[PDB]
RNA sequence: UUGGCACCUCGAUGUCGGCUCAUCGCAUCCUGGGGCUGUAGUCGGUCCCAAGGGUUGGGCUGUUCGCCCAUUAAAGCGGUACGCGAGCUGGGUUCAGAACGUCGUGAGACAGUUCGGUCCCUAUCCGUCGUGGGCGUAGGAAAUUUGAGAGGAGCUGUCCUUAGUACGAGAGGACCGGGAUGGACAUACCUCUGGUGUACCAGUUGUCGUGCCAACGGCAUAGCUGGGUAGCUAUGUGUGGACGGGAUAAGUGCUGAAAGCAUCUAAGCAUGAAGCCCCCCUCAAGAUGAGAUUUCCCAACUUCGGUUAUAAGAUCCCUCAAAGAUGAUGAGGUUAAUAGGUUCGAGGUGGAAGCAUGGUGACAUGUGGAGCUGACGAAUACUAAUCGAUCGAAGACUUAAU
C-alpha cells in the first residue's frame, strides 16, 4: 500500500484474503502509493474454494488507507483499515462483489465498476 | 597528531598578537573622587547615585 | 491576535452554525459536485475533537459505516456545509476523545446528559 | 514594470471561488515614497530609489538608529518627505512614469498579478553536514562508529588535496532568495495589506521586495 | 522556561524557592548576576497573591514558600507565609509592579563572577 | 586482466568485499541531431556528431562475479594506491584452541573443510568549509549601487485532440503541431495534516512531611498516564528547470571555375543539435586596474617648512533578539516601550478552593464553559538602561584646458 512489504487484505469476492506488496508502478524510484494506485502483489493467504489461489502474483488497486487523502476544499478522509481489490487486465474486478466502504476518489478515475458494486461511496 | 616540525619563536610571537587584555573601562565617581566601574557602586562608600 | 490579520479575515467568518462540544452526535450536510449534478450528502457521527483557531478552526467527526471506521475533518467556516444539526449531547470528561479509535461495541457509547 | 516594499506579518488562509482553500501570507506595504531617480546620462542606468518606513527627526543626543543622522536628513530633504530606514532601487520600472517625492500606493497591483518575492531567509546558525546539505547517516547499530560525520573528503596521494566546493559544516541561513511566479489574491485598501498566495522567505517583521515576474 | 542556570529541572525549582523565601525573611540578599535576573519574576508574582489576600490565593502561595520562623525582635515568633500577607502586602497597596531592584557590585575573588544586591523597594 | 623484469620502500607504504562522499574520460545505455537500408506504416539493423542531465528495489552467496523476481526512457564501460579504515565495520584471508578427509614411522602439512578468536592517536604545517581584527584605496564620514570575474540549475513518463487521417488486400496504424497531468531532484515556509514540546493543564500509585480532618509539598526515568502554546520540523504546504537570440558539429543547399561538361568550395551566400556564448538564480571593487552616485563637517595656535583637539560620524558601558560558538548583525539607552513587573486578549486544559444540597457509604449537582496558564498580540515608566570617558580632518607634486 505504501512500502514494498506492507500486508494488505482484500474486500472482493475472490479466493484471496491477504496480499503482500511487491512493486509500486508509475515511475522509476517511486516508493509510496495511495488510494487509486495500481500495485503488484502476491497472494499470501487464500480461502479454500475460489479463482485466486495462494502464491499467485496478481495486480490490485488500493481503495482504503489509514493515512487518508486531502481534497481541494481542505477536508480530509481517513479510514481505520487498509484494503485493496484484485483487478483484471481492463481495470475490472476479478470478483463479483465489493465489501465495506470505498473511497470517493475512485469515482473521478476510470474505476467505475468498483464504485458501482461498492455498498457506500 | 604530533607536530611535524619545531615551531620557531617568530611564529609564536605572531600568534600571540591578539592574546592580550585591556583596561576595565573605569570612570570617575563624583562623590568619592577616585575611579570606579561603570554601572556599579563606589567601593569606598557604596554610593550608586542617580 | 494581530490586528492586520484579524481584519483581512473578517468577511470570511460566518455566523450561522450552533455551538457544540466534542462528544455529541452531529449531522453534516455536504454539497458534492460528483458527475455533473450537484446534490447533498448527509454525514453523521460523533465529534471527536475541535482544534481551535479563527478562520482556520477545524473539527472531526467519526462514524461506523459497515464495520470500518471513517473520520472526516472540515474547516468550520468552509463554504461547502449547508447546515449542521445536533441530535443529542453527550457527557465526556476531556476534549480529544482519541481513546474511541480502539474501542468497539458497548465500549464505544457515550451516555446522554 | 512596478514594485513596492513591505513587511511580513504572518500566514493565513482564505476560501476561493469554488470553495477551495488558498494559503496566503499577509504583507503590509505602507509609507512608500520615491526618493531619487537615476538616469543613463548621470549614472549609466535607469532606476528609482524608494523608501519604506520613515524615521524620527534629528537629535543632538542620539545613540541608536531610531533617529536619522545628519547625512540621512539631507537626502530626504531634496524631495519633500520624511527620513526612511529602508532604501532600495528598482531597475525594471519605467522612469517616465514616476516623480521625485511621489507616493507609491498599494493599489499599483491588482488581484490576479503574477509577482516574485525576494527576502533574507531565517538564520539557523552553525550546522552540520546532514542538515546543511541533506546527506545520509551511517548505521546506528551493528558495531558502527559513524553516525553524523562527513564521509571521505579526498581520494589519495594522487590528488593530495581537497577540491574547492567540498561540503563541510558551517553557518547556514540568512541568504537572499527569490520565489518566482506567485499569485496576488487580494489587495486591501484603507489598511494597505496585500494577500500573496504561497509563502515568502524570512521571519516576521522582515523586509520583502515585490516585483512583477520577469519570466 | 527562561534560563536553566546549569541545573537540573527538579533542583533548579528547589533553589528558586529558597531564594524567594530568603528575600522575604531578610529583605536584602547578595547573589550572582544570572540568578537574580530570574528571582524577580518569582518574588514579584508572589506579592501579587499577597495583595489579594484570598484563601485560594493563600493556598496558591503555600506551594512556593518554605516553612521557616521569624524571630528578630522581642515579639512573638512568626512564619514566612504570615509575614508576606501581613507586612509586605501592606507596603505596596498603591504600587503597580516594580517591587524589587537590582544593584551591581563587581567581580568576586576566586570565581570571576559579579555579585549583585536585590532588595524590596 | 593473466604474465616478464626486479628500479623506490623490510630502524613498517596495513589486504578482499560492504557503508559515507565524490571527481574525471568517451570506445554513448536513455534523451537531442543526421546518412544508408533487402526503410510501405508502428517497430528494426549499421554508421556519424554530441559528455548537458539522468542511469531501480529485492532473493542466494564474506564475496568481486553470476543466476533469478518485479519495474523503468535507460537499468553504460573504465581511471583516480584495482579512489576513499589519523572517515566506519571486520563477514573472508595470514596468529595462539579443537575436529574431519588425506599424506607422513614421528614431531607435523594441506591439492581441502568446519566452530571461535583486542582494529590505538588531544591536528603543528599545507589543503577545505565558516567567521572576525589591522592597513591601503592622497581630507574625514552615512547610505544606494555598476559588474571584471566565480558558483548554482540543466532530467523525463503517460493520456486528449489533430485522426482511426497519411500508409496498408487485411492486420494494424503515424511524422510535423496544440493541451492536461505525473516520477525523481532542488529551494522556501509552518495557514492545513502530524512529530517533539523536562518552569502549561488534568487523572492516578507507594511512602515521608506541613500537629490533626480537608488542601498541599519532596522522592520513586519527567514515578506513570491523557492532552498540549511558541519555537524547531516532514511524511505537510508553495515554487523551479519557460518562452527566446548569436555563432557552430555531423548533414543539406544556391551560384560558380580550376577542368568548353558535371561539381556544396578555391572567392561568395544560406540552413542546421538536450552541445558553446547570452537569457534565469546567488556572491562579487584587496578588480592594488582598489569604480560611480546622493547627502553631511570646513579653525585657532603658528612661522612649524607643522601640531592641536574638536565637528560630522563611530565606540567603551548597560537593557535585548528577528541574530548568534566568541565576535559580528539587528532592535534601544529617560526628549526613552529595549527587557522585567501590572492590567486586558489569543491559544491550551477541562469545571478549582469554600459552602449548600442528596446518599449510611465510596460519590453526583448548582453557584460557573469555572479555576489555572512558558515562549504569542496590545496599553501602562511602577523596576533596571545612572553619572562620564576614548578614538575621530584642515586636504602632497607635475602637466594641459577654461
Amino acid at each position: 500500500m505504501i512500502q514494498q512489504e506492507t500486508r494488505l487484505k482484500v474486500a472482493d469476492n475472490s479466493g484471496a484474503r491477504e496480499v503482500l506488496t511487491i512493486k509500486v508502478l508509475g515511475g522509476s524510484g517511486r516508493k509510496t502509493a495511495n488510494i487509486g494506485d495500481v500495485i503488484v502483489c502476491t497472494v499470501k493467504n487464500a480461502t479454500p474454494g475460489g479463482v485466486v489461489k495462494k502464491g499467485d502474483v496478481v495486480k490490485a488497486v488500493i481503495v482504503r488507507t489509514k493515512s487518508g487523502v486531502r481534497r481541494n476544499d481542505g477536508s480530509y478522509i481517513k479510514f481505520d483499515e487498509n484494503a485493496c481489490v484484485i483487478i483484471r487486465d481492463d481495470k475490472g474486478p476479478r470478483g463479483t462483489r465489493i465489501f465495506g466502504p470505498v473511497a470517493r476518489e475512485l469515482r473521478e478515475g476510470n474505476f467505475m465498476k468498483i464504485v458501482s458494486l461498492a455498498p457506500e461511496v | 597528531a604530533v607536530p611535524k616540525r619545531r615551531t620557531s619563536k617568530t611564529r609564536k610571537n605572531k600568534r600571540r598578537t591578539h592574546f592580550k587584555i585591556s583596561v576595565p573601562g573605569m570612570t570617575e565617581c563624583p562623590n568619592c573622587g577616585e575611579y570606579k566601574l561603570s554601572h556599579r557602586v563606589c567601593k569606598n562608600c557604596g554610593s550608586y547615585n542617580g | 491576535n494581530h490586528k492586520l490579520i484579524e481584519a483581512v479575515t473578517k468577511s470570511q467568518l460566518r455566523t450561522d452554525l450552533p455551538s457544540f462540544r466534542p462528544g455529541d452526535t452531529l449531522r453534516v450536510h455536504v454539497r458534492i459536485i460528483e458527475g455533473t449534478r450537484e446534490r447533498i450528502q448527509v454525514f453523521e457521527g460523533v465529534v471527536i475533537k475541535r482544534r481551535g483557531g479563527g478562520v482556520s478552526e477545524t473539527f472531526t467527526v467519526r462514524k461506523i459505516s459497515s464495520g470500518v471506521g471513517v473520520e472526516r475533518t472540515f474547516p468550520l467556516h468552509t463554504p461547502k456545509i449547508e447546515k449542521i444539526e445536533v441530535k443529542r449531547r453527550g457527557k465526556v470528561r476531556r476534549a480529544k476523545l482519541y481513546y474511541l479509535r480502539s474501542l468497539r461495541g458497548k465500549a464505544a457509547r457515550i451516555q446522554e446528559i | 514594470t512596478k514594485g513596492i516594499l513591505g513587511r511580513k506579518i504572518g500566514m493565513t488562509q482564505v476560501f476561493g471561488e469554488n470553495g477551495e482553500l488558498i494559503p496566503v501570507t499577509v504583507v503590509e506595504a505602507k509609507e512608500n515614497v520615491v526618493l531619487q531617480k537615476k538616469t543613463v546620462e548621470v549614472d549609466g542606468y535607469n532606476a528609482i530609489q524608494v523608501g519604506f518606513e520613515d524615521k524620527k527627526a534629528y537629535k543632538k543626543d542620539a545613540k541608536s538608529n531610531k533617529y536619522a543622522n545628519k547625512p540621512a536628513e539631507g537626502h530626504a530633504k531634496k524631495a519633500d518627505a520624511a527620513p526612511k530606514r529602508f532604501i532600495r532601487e528598482f531597475r525594471n520600472v519605467d522612469v517616465d512614469a514616476y516623480e521625485v517625492g511621489q507616493e507609491v500606493s498599494v493599489d499599483t497591483f491588482v488581484a490576479g498579478d503574477v509577482i516574485d518575492v525576494t527576502g533574507v531567509s531565517k538564520g539557523k546558525g552553525f550546522q552540520g553536514a546532514i542538515k546543511r546539505h541533506g546527506q545520509s547517516r551511517g548505521p546506528m547499530s551493528h558495531g558502527s562508529h559513524f553516525h553524523r560525520a562527513p564521509g571521505s573528503v579526498g581520494m589519495a596521494s594522487d590528488a593530495s588535496r581537497v577540491f574547492k566546493g567540498q561540503k563541510m559544516p558551517g553557518r547556514m541561513g540568512g541568504n537572499t532568495v527569490t520565489v518566482q511566479n506567485l499569485e496576488v489574491v487580494q489587495v486591501d485598501t484603507e489598511n494597505k495589506v496585500i494577500l500573496v498566495k504561497g509563502n515568502v522567505p524570512g521571519p516576521k517583521k522582515g523586509l520583502v521586495e515585490i516585483r512583477t515576474s520577469i519570466k | 522556561g527562561y534560563r536553566k542556570l546549569g541545573r537540573t529541572s527538579d533542583q533548579r525549582k528547589a533553589m528558586l524557592r529558597d531564594l524567594a523565601t530568603s528575600l522575604i525573611i531578610s529583605e536584602r540578599i547578595e547573589t550572582t548576576e544570572a540568578r537574580a535576573k530570574e528571582v524577580r519574576s518569582v518574588v514579584e508574582k508572589l506579592i501579587t497573591l499577597g495583595k489579594k489576600g484570598d484563601l485560594a490565593s493563600r493556598r496558591n502561595a503555600a506551594k512556593t514558600l518554605r516553612n521557616v520562623e521569624i524571630l528578630n525582635e522581642d515579639e512573638t515568633t512568626q512564619t514566612a507565609l504570615q509575614k508576606l500577607f501581613g507586612e509586605i502586602a501592606e507596603r505596596y497597596t498603591e504600587r503597580q509592579g516594580g517591587y524589587t531592584r537590582i544593584l551591581k557590585q563587581g567581580p568576586r575573588r576566586g570565581d570571576g563572577a559579579e555579585s549583585v544586591i536585590i532588595e524590596l523597594v
